[PDB]
């Protein structure tokens, strides 16, 4: 029923991987500060 | 009158299970029901706890490679089922997609899944990470874009997981959501995760009708932590139990609560009572950003944190904003929240700087915030429950009238009480400031969740893209929408295909304006509209082809485009220099003509209303931002919340990317470079600071 993906791709600009990035390490840095929090102790 | 040629042929089979969950399966009526078979091989994933009955049942569906809707309370552990599908997909060297309705939630889910599977990526309208990952977390808008563009990323996808499908309507992604389900190939299988909904069977029947395969329904009302519901009448001194652990309404205590009748200070009293009784952590739900900030500031007399907890807050807070520039660290909102957080008092609403909202989420999720004053959106956050949930008001305003909150809203918010493991009970407290009957009180506190109803409607981008693609047409998506399926089931025997009249009128507009030929073949102008989804694709393309953007600088165009993504209905109009009021008048003239064409095409539309939807209250804010001002500066130019400014800026950046693709579709490198320059001029600093979850 649904045409193949190739038919959706013809006649339109392709999908682009926009706003590329890499892990800032922020979360794991914040996580280390929270070793003995009320939730980590319980 | 347009009658359907082929109607749904679906039957539902009940499947007996051990106590504690319901199992049904919708399947093609012509096929024989085949029970599921035991897992062949090892479990794709193992857990360090005993799975509940409904989880085992859902997991067996995945082991048999059959789609499943899991409808259960948030807290029952639906994510376990998604984790098994991801694990199985990676073991089989397949790709799997996990979609959320909101970008903020996708960021949280990316962290959760990355910490569990590592081989995870993220794709939103604000960031792309590890796009070759086996497991891709993304928003439903991204998935729609990949499908309409035939992205090869979809060829290896074996499983798609839709999270929180009951929230798609409120999230604004109601149409996008059904489009992705309708456009996915039939070889893909699904895990739908939903809150408890009364029409789960209906949804599975639709999926079965759509993809000609069985779709299971695993449903349970199970709550690992039982709740107790109290009413705190205005002026009263204590709490009145109105629904006990077993779900029995207490009509005696209810009237006794109304007896006390027959609110800043009241909020402080009740909160203080909660803290003295060790009912914290507490989430205080208010349906207004301002109420959240006011109530929070009334708690400044109190201090909930230990010295060791203050240090943790301070350290986390400084590490979080350390990514900001020294100019943005000094923003008033930044300096205003930290004294609260140190005292265990938090705030969470859309008006907040995203970096602070994420900081507050992480703090509350780790127990460093004992009293969080939040709007309804916080209930959709992942793994952030409390011991107590407090409702400051039983009524809200849905842009129409003061109505009591629905049972579904109460269930969604009240369901964040009760932390599994450390709470034996969950406490829910409903503040009531006026008279209310036992009937509606029982409906509110004991009524069932709201049904999941289709939000599908036609859009020009949808119609044009389906005209464009060969071997499919707009009529196909209409007949296969859940909106159409709900009609079939609500009125048995009816074959009328709804929305056809609207489809014809909308195509007349497209013809009369050169988007498509009389024979419904798409023009190059239409292919430009196919690139624009987040805003009025018709008007923006007409503006492009009339040249409105050619005489504008990047800053002017960027500022003018803010009128297409700004959505606040209670702001004061600023004064615009001719550099902005000029382009604004050109856009409005064009909008008038489209309104005229639409009316003549026999679409219901009001010219003034249509012109009013393009709100220019931030044109100057955006213009000055694009010309290099600081965020602190532009906040002084408006009463709009800082977080609402950033939300508009982020949707503006998303629209600009679509305008680049629009110009690119006709090789108009002039506008492409112009729209791209606007992006470069707004994508900086706290407004586009990275998510703390990355
Ligand atoms: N069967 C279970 N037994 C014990 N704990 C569970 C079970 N299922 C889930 N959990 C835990 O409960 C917490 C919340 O579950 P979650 O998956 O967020 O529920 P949902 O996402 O369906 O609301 C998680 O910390 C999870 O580890
Ligand atoms: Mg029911
Ligand atoms: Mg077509």
């Amino acid at each position: 029923p649904i045409p193949d993906m190739s038919k959706f791709a013809t006649g339109i600009t392709p999908f682009e991987f926009e706003n590329m990035a890499e892990s800032t390490g922020m979360y794991l840095r914040i996580r280390s500060l929270l070793k003995n929090s009320p939730r980590n102790q319980q | 009158l347009s009658l359907a040629d082929l109607m749904p042929r679906v039957k539902v089979q009940s499947v007996e299970t051990v106590e504690g969950c319901t199992h049904e399966v919708a399947l093609p009526a012509e096929e024989d029901y085949l029970p599921l078979k035991p897992r062949v091989g090892k479990a794709a994933k193992e857990y360090p706890f005993i799975l509940d009955a409904f989880q085992r049942e859902a997991i067996q569906c995945v082991d048999n490679n059959q789609s499943v809707l899991v409808s259960a309370h948030t807290s029952a552990g639906k994510t376990v089922c998604a984790e098994y599908a991801i694990a199985l997909a990676l073991r089989e060297k397949q790709r799997v997609i996990f979609t959320s309705p909101i970008k903020a939630l996708s960021n949280q889910k990316y962290r959760e899944m990355y910490e569990e599977f590592q081989d995870v990526g993220l794709m939103t309208g604000d960031v792309t990470i590890n796009p070759t990952a086996s497991c891709l977390v993304m928003t439903t808008e991204i998935l729609r874009s990949m499908l309409y563009r035939g992205s090869e990323v979809m060829r290896e996808v074996a499983w798609v997981i839709f999270d929180e499908i009951h929230y798609m309507r409120d999230s604004e992604r109601g149409v996008v959501w059904e489009e992705t389900i309708i456009l996915l190939p039939d070889n893909v299988h699904y895990v739908f995760l939903s809150a408890t909904i009364p029409n789960a069977r209906q949804f599975a029947e639709w999926i079965c009708h759509l993809h000609k395969q069985p779709c299971h329904v695993i449903y349970t009302d199970y709550r690992p932590t039982p709740l107790q519901h109290y009413i705190f009448p205005a002026g009263g001194d204590g709490l009145h139990l109105v629904v006990d652990e077993n779900g029995d309404f207490r009509e005696d205590n209810f009237n006794t609560a109304m007896q006390v009748l027959r609110g800043p200070s009241n909020v402080f009293k009740i909160v203080k009572m909660i803290m003295e009784r060790n009912f914290q952590p507490v989430i205080i739900f208010s349906f207004s950003k301002k109420d959240c900030e006011a109530y929070a500031l009334q708690m400044t007399k109190l201090d909930f944190n230990t010295d060791e907890e203050k240090k943790m807050v301070e350290e986390v807070f400084s590490n979080a904003i350390d990514c900001l520039s020294d100019e943005d660290k000094k923003l008033p909102q930044v300096e205003h929240v930290l004294p609260l957080l140190k005292r265990g008092i938090g705030i969470h609403h859309g008006g907040l700087l995203p970096i602070l909202k994420e900081t507050i989420e992480i703090l509350f999720s780790e127990g460093l915030i004992k009293a969080l004053f939040a709007t309804e959106t916080f209930a959709m956050g992942i793994n952030m429950p409390a011991r107590t949930v407090l409702f400051t008001n039983a009524r809200k305003f849905d842009g129409k009238d003061f109505r009591w909150i629905s049972s579904g809203e109460y269930i969604q918010m009240s369901g964040r009480a009760g932390r599994r493991g450390m709470d034996d009970r969950g406490i829910v407290i409903l503040m009531v400031d006026e008279k209310m009957s036992p009937t509606i009180g029982k409906q509110l506190l004991k009524g069932s969740a709201d049904p999941l109803n289709s939000a599908f409607h036609l859009t020009y981008n949808m119609v044009l893209n389906l005209l464009r693609v060969e071997e499919i047409n707009p009529e196909y998506m209409l007949e296969k929408s859940f909106y159409q399926f709900q009609h079939y089931r609500a009125i048995p025997g009816s074959r009328t295909v709804l929305q056809m009249d609207e489809l014809k009128c909308r195509k007349r507009v497209l013809r009369r304006l050169g988007f498509a030929t009389s024979s419904d073949v798409i023009e190059m102008k239409g292919r430009v509209a196919c690139e624009i989804s987040s805003a009025d694709e018709l008007l923006l393309t007409e503006m492009m082809f009339n040249g409105l953007f050619n005489d504008l600088s990047a800053e002017q165009a960027t500022a003018l485009l803010s009128c297409f993504v700004f959505q606040e209905n209670s702001s004061e109009m600023p004064k615009l220099t001719e550099q902005l009021a000029g382009p604004l008048r050109q856009m409005q003239e064009c909008a008038k003509r489209i309104a005229k064409v639409s009316a003549e095409a026999k679409l219901e539309i009001d010219e003034e209303t249509y012109l009013s939807s393009f709100k220019p209250h931030l044109m100057d804010v955006v213009y000055t931002w694009a010309t290099g001002a600081t965020f602190a500066h532009i906040c002084k130019m408006t009463d709009v919340f800082e977080g609402s400014i950033i939300r508009c800026m982020r949707r503006l950046e998303e629209l600009l990317r679509q305008m680049c693709q629009a110009a690119k579709a006709i090789g108009n490198t002039e506008l492409e470079n112009k729209f791209a320059e606007g992006i470069t001029k707004i994508k900086r600093d706290i407004v586009f600071a990275a998510s703390l979850y990355l």
